[PDB]
């Protein structure tokens, strides 16, 4: 290895992973939209958001699969899609020493279902991404904020909401409690355009319009 | 205008409201909430203060990062006052004392240094001055609280008289001295009344709406050499208003005809101690008296302020003087009390 | 005096030598009590009784459609024709030419810089002024950073 | 050299000092305005001119790797001298 | 280069004239109640307006619809323009009817009375990229401007 | 009192119905520009506009009558009554 | 074209009471959809190539502290990107945004001739290289 | 595709029938509201605001939106009940401490740049 500085990539790990890519996407055909390996031996099923139960229950209970732990369940706001929530599922498998990664996606109206009965881990992580990005879980034990105030307007994880929000809070003497009002700061976030004019990844380069 | 003084933002904590007052008399009753209502807008606040300044830490979060300051001050000083008053473009004259002390009687608190910081003010250059009286104020006044306030009227607009006078009737509010006043009776078994109190009638006004009209004469052009009244919106005869304070704290109300002389006698008693008497023969004279009419001066509903009434903030400062038998109970158990009117 | 909005202050429309509109973005908002200009006007209009019908940007923008309806059109250059009309209607005129000779207001580079407030307000169309009507040495500034 | 303002407040070496009638000075009341007297232009001002015997001239700030990034200094006008665009170091050519 | 004088001579605030006839500042409410009680006595030809040479079309049709409010139409620039014949009536007739970017086109272009150079330096810079690329001609009538 | 101060004719330069305006400009504007002189007759054409013809009054009042798909002789009788009153 | 209980609903998208944004900050706000011009700075063109949603620029004041910039604009920093055009004008009306769109400005295509710096007879001979 | 699928309700009339159970549900508890969290206003005052709430979502017709509306006034209504909200978040649906903000245009022009 005369290459000390490149991050070593295993080949042998890539052909599992597409094989077992392979066997997942021919296994659930109703589902599966799109299987893909990362150059970094990372491997994500894309699904429809009908499949969630039925995927990961298959991936779950399945004897060639035994993902039984769900290491994180997540959401990603891409406001340029229709569907502008992409469900992120990573899964663990301790029996075959492997994770994989199971994406759908949905939009601010149309519900996920949820995934509890599959992992109970689930719970907490479907109220966070209702509570960050808004997306409702149909049949939720119990769906309600977790992370954000009480009462709290907006789902700050979304891409268009500010930083700031958009109130504040402080104590108010006349009324004698903390009061919440319309955020003003004594220094504005100072926006950087840090982006370079010029490209940096050629083989990642889209083709123009 | 000077240029740091246009006003800026949306009139919150972070914004520049164009004002720089100094309050004199901060640390009080009124003094906390037309301190809070100038922090609110982004004002520049000069606090001068003669306590501990471990008793001017809840002026703190009132304002932004540096719109509050605090400097000591001696009210028989005029450099003091004028340290205080040199850069400010507002003078707010609070200060007060219901009880004469061995160095401030009530010519000091409310005829000398009125008079010297009206004077100061003037000669400093400060535009406007709001100087804080009584309603009752009264030359021939048998209290000698009221004299001195139409006296320091009267050396106020003399040394600065483009001021605008504010003339209140009792306060009412968290920390009033009037609600609270009547309230505390309950320690001495009844409440003892000059002629059981069907004589007085009184008019009480809000604490807010007093802190919001001195906020709206300061931002109204045309309060220059103007005197205001501040009334609330109905007249109370004493007795029905201590009634409706022991009811809406929930205390058994037997009230007796203590005589006026008697009454004088146990004020005189209470001043004797050396730590903010619970009555004084003053505070007797000026409970017995009624308030005054005066229909010829602008008032609260001149200055842009709807007028509270007592029956709707009467909970939020008499809760705490119900027992835990009747602390968790609603405003409208009690029917308001019966009002006078003109 | 009442005090207006630069074109970098408001959002406004201007129309250049060829006939499209264009309209600027406020990079800042006015100083002190400055205010945009049309607003200016309407609030004055109500002041004095006779307020226009319009309290907003897109509402005075539909008043300029209404007026001119190329004046909404932002980077379309509109055609415009019946030069022939123009053409006859200005054979009326009859009108002399004077003997003076045709001469610019701007001859050389010295009457370029300075020509309306805000570049009469620049320091540094000053220092160009300079440095072209006396010479090299006459602005100076050290350039030693 | 730090200098005082007709209200008798100290000039900053930026320059900084409220006018007479700027409501700001109530902050220095009863307390001081916080002035660094050292005023690093006066202070490179006082530094003499190398006579370095070359047409290009190398600075660092002194000190190596404790400097500043290394610069190359033309010293060929006679009139002007040059100095570092980094810490304000003069060089000139001998005598011209 | 000029947005320097962006930040110079800056009008910030109202001005009215005190009694001594100099310029004083005073609300908004002030001046324009002042200047309101100068419009709603006046009208016709009794009130006119200038328009300057950086004025916005919003103030412009604001300004005219307010002065017709009092029946004035002299709503004026300072720049004059023919009004004989057709006038304004016609688009056409005072405007750039090739467009800037029509130059390029051109075969030979007359300049009369003008110097692009400085009046429109970059429809000068096109008339020049015309005549280098396009081998455009170009003649003059006027100063023999550079 | 309310005498008429100026009108507007606005049109397109390619759309059929404003092809009534467009010859009604060709062929008749100038006569009414020499019996009208001092009149404003702002003609406005701009892509895509539906015919318009405004007549402003004393004192800002305006109203608008619509041209599309008229005929030149028909813009001709609308300009003659909104220029002698009957409109 | 599956099993959800498809329900007829509306083709006017409007997610605004369900966004938590105060109201003042919908209606009276005007964002511009827009791809960035070109840093006239630089001659990089990948800055260039998507599309931006921009909201308009409010007042900003000075800190009587210390002079710095202030703001009460929530979204004076709010800066969304798009791959089109189209989305761009989805997402501001669902969102409830009054928006002004502009054209992609792209280079014209140039005709190159090194050669042409040497011409014979064309004032396109360059004097000095 | 064409049409989408629902949150709860297939129609208009099911979103209507939950807004109504929502609205019955927040104004029974106000009373309670008023009581537990010692608030200084009256339960005329607390059911105005139950309605003035419910009237800001009056003009959406999305029958998923009203659900989603519904879901969320649930939630509100479960941390009013459990004692979850403490008095301050009850008192912030009442501005009490922002001041009143202009309306027409002049005093807007007075005041500042925003529209
Ligand atoms: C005879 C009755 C006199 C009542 C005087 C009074 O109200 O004193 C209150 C006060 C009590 O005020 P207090 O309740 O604020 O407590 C004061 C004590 N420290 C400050 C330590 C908390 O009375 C006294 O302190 C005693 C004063 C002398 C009492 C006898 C006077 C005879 C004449
Ligand atoms: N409260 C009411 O019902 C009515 C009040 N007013 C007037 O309203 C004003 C404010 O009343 P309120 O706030 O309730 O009064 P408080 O007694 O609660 O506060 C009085 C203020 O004055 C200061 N002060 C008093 N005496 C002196 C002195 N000798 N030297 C320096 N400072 C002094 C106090 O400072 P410190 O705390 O350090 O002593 C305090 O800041 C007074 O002018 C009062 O007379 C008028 C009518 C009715
Ligand atoms: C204690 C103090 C207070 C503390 C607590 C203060 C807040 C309490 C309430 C919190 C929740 C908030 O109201 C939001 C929700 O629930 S929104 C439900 C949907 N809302 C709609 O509006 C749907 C569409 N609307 C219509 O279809 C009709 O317009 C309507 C139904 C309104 C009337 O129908 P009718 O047949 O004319
Ligand atoms: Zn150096």
């Amino acid at each position: 290895d005369t290459r000390p500085t490149i991050r070593p990539r295993n080949d042998v790990v890539h052909k599992q992973l597409s094989a077992f890519g392979q066997y997942v996407a021919e296994i659930l055909p109703k589902y599966v939209q799109q299987v893909q390996v990362s150059c970094f031996n990372e491997l994500e099923i894309f699904i429809h958001p009908d499949g969630v139960i039925p995927v990961l229950t298959f991936l779950r209970d399945h004897t060639n699969a035994q993902f039984k732990s769900l290491a994180d369940l997540t959401a990603v706001d891409v406001p340029t899609r229709q569907n502008r929530f992409e469900i992120v599922y990573n899964l663990l498998s301790l029996r075959f020493n492997s994770r994989i990664r199971v994406k759908t996606y949905t939009d601010e109206l149309t519900p996920i279902e949820s995934s509890v009965t599959v992992y109970k881990a689930a719970n907490w992580y479907e109220r966070e991404i209702w509570d960050m990005f808004g997306v409702f879980f149909a049949n939720h034990p119990d769906l309600r904020r977790i992370l954000t105030d009480y009462g709290f307007e907006g789902h700050p994880f979304r891409k268009d909401f500010p930083l700031s929000g958009y109130v504040e809070l402080r104590y108010d003497d006349e009324v004698k409690r903390v009061v919440a009002e319309p955020v003003e700061l004594a220094q504005e976030f100072r926006k950087f355009d840090l982006n370079s004019p010029w490209e940096a990844f050629p083989a990642y380069r889209q083709p123009p319009e | 205008l000077h240029h740091a003084l246009i006003p800026h933002g949306k009139g919150g904590r972070s914004s520049v409201s164009g004002i720089v007052a100094t309050v004199f008399g901060a640390t009080g009753f009124l003094g906390r909430y037309v301190v809070n209502h100038l922090g609110r807008m982004g004002s520049q606040v000069i606090v001068p203060y003669r306590c501990e300044p471990y008793d001017t830490m809840h002026l703190r979060p009132m304002g932004d990062l540096g719109q509050i300051i605090f400097m000591e001050w001696n009210g028989k000083d005029k450099d003091s006052i004028r340290k205080v008053v040199e850069h400010s473009n507002v003078v707010i004259n609070l200060v007060g004392r219901e009880w004469e002390t061995k160095n401030f009687d009530f010519e000091d608190v409310f005829v000398k240094i009125p008079h010297a910081i009206a004077q100061v003010s003037k000669e400093a250059g400060v535009e406007k001055l709001i100087h804080i009286s009584h309603l009752n104020a009264d030359i021939k006044s048998p209290s000698r609280y009221l004299r001195s306030k139409a006296v320091g009227e009267k050396e106020v607009r003399a040394a600065f008289p483009e001021a605008t006078i504010i003339k209140p009737s009792d306060i009412f509010g968290r920390e009033d001295r009037f609600l609270n006043y009547f309230a505390s009776m309950r320690w001495f078994g009844g409440v003892p009344l000059i002629s059981l109190g069907k004589e007085t009638v009184k008019q009480p006004v809000y604490i807010v709406d007093v802190s919001k009209g001195i906020i709206n004469a300061i931002k109204d052009p045309d309060a220059k050499g103007k005197t205001f009244a501040f009334v609330g919106p109905n007249r109370y005869l004493l007795f029905d208003l201590v009634q409706y304070i022991f009811a809406v704290a929930y205390r058994p109300f037997l009230p007796y005809p203590l005589p006026h002389f008697a009454y004088r006698w146990v004020g005189r008693l209470f001043e004797v101690s050396p730590f903010e008497p619970w009555t004084t023969r003053d505070k007797v004279e000026r409970v017995h008296m009624s308030d005054m009419t005066l229909p010829h001066l602008p008032g609260l509903e001149d200055l842009g302020i709807q007028a509270t009434p007592l029956e709707l903030k009467a909970i939020e400062v008499l809760r705490r003087h119900r027992t835990y038998r009747w602390l968790t109970s609603e405003m409208e158990d009690v029917k308001p009390a019966k009002t006078v009117n003109i | 005096i009442l005090p207006g909005a630069a074109y970098t202050e408001k959002s406004a429309t201007y129309v250049n030598t060829e006939g499209r509109a264009q309209q600027t973005k406020v990079a800042v908002t006015p100083p002190g009590l400055a205010r945009e200009d049309w607003k200016i006007i309407r609030a004055l209009s109500e002041i004095a009784g006779m307020t226009l019908p319009y309290d907003t940007l897109d509402q005075v923008r539909s008043r300029l459609e209404e007026v001119s309806p190329n004046l909404v059109r932002y980077d379309d250059v509109e055609g415009a024709n019946y030069f022939q009309q123009a053409n006859e209607l200005s054979k009326l005129v009859n009108q002399q030419l004077l003997a003076d000779p045709l001469v610019p207001p701007q001859l050389t580079i010295k009457d370029f810089y300075m020509t309306d407030s805000i570049s009469r307000a620049s320091q540094t169309m000053a220092k160009c002024v300079k440095a072209v009507t006396e010479g090299i040495q006459a602005v100076e500034e050290p350039s030693i950073c | 050299g730090v200098r005082t303002s007709p209200t008798g407040e100290k000039v900053t070496h930026t320059g900084q000092a409220y006018d007479d009638g700027d409501y700001r000075r109530v902050r220095f009341s009863d307390r001081q305005k916080e002035v660094n007297e050292n005023f690093a232009i006066d202070l490179i001002a006082e530094q003499p001119v190398s006579e370095v015997g070359s047409r290009v001239i190398s600075c660092d700030g002194g000190g190596g790797a404790l400097g500043h990034p290394r610069v190359y200094i033309n010293l060929d006008k006679e009139t002007k001298t040059g100095t570092c665009g980094y810490c304000g170091l003069q060089f000139r050519q001998p005598h011209h | 280069f000029a947005y320097d004088g962006l930040k110079r001579q800056r009008l910030t605030q109202p001005m009215i004239r005190n009694e001594k006839g100099l310029l004083t500042y005073t609300t908004w409410e002030d001046a324009l109640s002042r200047v309101a009680g100068m419009l709603q006595s006046f009208q016709g030809n009794d009130v006119a307006a200038i328009a300057g040479g950086l004025v916005d079309a919003e103030a412009l049709v604001a300004l005219k619809d307010l002065l017709n409010r009092v029946d004035s139409d002299s709503l004026c620039t300072e720049e004059v323009f023919p009004t004989a014949g057709a006038g304004t009536d016609l688009r056409s007739n005072y405007l750039l009817n090739t467009t800037i970017a029509g130059v390029e086109e051109a075969d030979v272009i007359l300049l009369v009375g003008t110097n692009p150079r400085f009046e429109a330096p970059l429809f000068n810079a096109r008339i020049r990229k015309s005549w280098l690329h396009n081998d455009l001609k170009v003649a003059l009538i006027g100063s023999p401007v550079d | 009192k309310l005498g008429l101060r100026e009108i507007r004719i606005h049109l397109c330069q390619r759309s059929p119905g404003s092809q009534g305006v467009r010859d009604f400009i060709e062929k008749r504007y100038v006569e009414l520009k020499k019996a009208n002189p001092d009149l404003p007759i702002l003609i406005r054409e701009c892509s895509d506009v539906q015919p318009k013809l405004w007549a402003r009054y004393a004192f800002g009042q305006e109203k608008n009558v619509s041209l599309n798909n008229f005929s030149a002789d028909q813009v001709t009788r609308t300009l003659e009554n909104v220029l002698s009153g009957k409109a | 074209t599956q099993d959800t209980q498809l329900i007829a609903v509306d083709e006017k998208l409007d997610i605004t009471t369900l966004t938590g944004v105060p109201e003042e900050h919908i209606k009276t706000r005007k964002v511009r959809i827009f791809v960035p011009a070109r840093n006239n700075m630089q001659s990089g063109v990948n800055n260039t190539k998507k599309w931006k949603m921009e909201f308009d620029t409010r007042e900003r004041w000075e800190n009587p502290l210390m002079g710095w910039s202030s703001t009460a604009d929530p979204l004076s920093n709010l800066v969304l990107t798009f791959s089109t055009k189209e989305d761009a004008v989805a997402f501001a009306e669902k969102n409830g945004w009054s928006f002004d769109v502009e054209e992609r400005k792209v280079p014209k295509p140039k005709s190159k001739s090194y050669g042409a710096n040497f011409s014979w007879n064309k004032r396109t001979r360059v004097s000095t290289k | 595709g064409t049409s989408v699928k629902p949150i709860f309700s297939r129609d208009m009339n099911e979103a209507k029938r939950r807004v109504r159970e929502l609205y019955r549900a927040w104004y029974r508890e106000v009373p309670n509201t008023v009581h537990l969290f010692q608030l200084d206003i009256s339960v005329k005052q607390g059911r105005d605001k139950v309605r003035e709430m419910f009237m800001k979502n009056a003009h959406v017709t999305d029958p998923r939106v009203v659900d989603l509306l519904v879901i969320k006034g649930k939630m509100e209504l479960e941390e009013t009940i459990n004692v979850w909200k403490q008095r301050t978040h009850i008192m912030r649906f009442f501005h009490e401490t922002e001041a009143p903000r202009p309306t027409d245009f002049l005093s807007k022009f007075y005041v500042g740049h925003d529209p």
